[PDB]
């Protein structure tokens, strides 16, 4: 996945 | 608010070098990956490079078009991301943006550099205020799925980019509720439930393919009446 940080 | 301020663009000869800078404020810069994306009349929006966190050893990845010539780096102590560009070519001409967060919420104003898989969207759609309009985003590899982390980004005049949706269905902070993202059939979709006059703009989708992004060609949305 890419950057999934909210 | 969040600001991403770019600098460093200008005129450069083929074979030359240039370094772009982007300073971030208003969010915890060091917690997020950062990207460079460029825009040209010819090639549209093109993802150039990403840099991950300190806990990822600052891992990077590049578009094939720039690999071996461009270097992305970051200085978390200065909340800054950079792009070193070497061995410049005519095709590198364009407006360069730093962008990130969930996954393209925030965009800088752009800095202009002058050197001197297909994602398909509707070329245009026409709607009217109060209508429901759905923009779509197709992959040339097969279905768009959650694995493609579709993002939707709005371009308003003066090359003003704002991320609306990320991660398929996630509305970026403070984005109007009339915008929603989903998967419909084998495509990603942006739905505007009650279009507003000010929504007349170009909307780009971006899809993730394991380790890089590909942007669609954009949809020009006209909002008539």
């Amino acid at each position: 996945a890419p950057d999934t940080r909210p | 608010q969040v600001q991403l301020q770019e600098s460093g663009g200008g005129l450069v000869q083929p074979g030359g070098s240039m370094k772009l800078s982007c300073v971030a404020s208003g969010f915890t810069f060091s917690n997020y990956w950062m990207n460079w994306v460029r825009q040209s009349p010819e090639k549209g929006l093109e993802w150039v490079a990403e840099i991950r966190l300190k806990s990822n050893n600052y891992a990077t990845h590049y578009a094939e078009s720039v690999k071996g010539r461009f270097t992305i780096s970051r200085d978390d102590s200065k909340s800054s991301v950079y792009l070193q560009m070497n061995n410049l070519r005519a095709e590198d001409t364009g407006i360069y943006y730093c962008t990130g967060v969930g996954q393209f919420a925030y965009w800088g104003q752009g800095t202009t550099v002058t050197v001197s898989i297909v994602v398909t969207q509707e070329s245009a759609l026409t709607t009217s205020p109060g209508e429901t309009v759905t923009l779509t985003c197709r992959s040339s590899t097969g279905a768009v799925t959650t694995s493609n982390y579709a993002n939707w980004v709005q371009e308003k005049p003066d090359h003003l980019f704002t991320g609306l949706i990320g991660g398929t269905n996630n509305r970026a902070p403070g984005v109007p509720a009339r915008f929603s993202g989903s998967l419909i059939g084998d495509k990603a979709a942006l739905t505007i439930t009650g279009a507003q006059t000010e929504d007349e703009a170009i909307y780009f989708c971006a899809l993730w393919y394991s380790n890089h992004w590909v942007f669609g060609g954009g949809t020009k949305l006209t909002v008539l009446g």
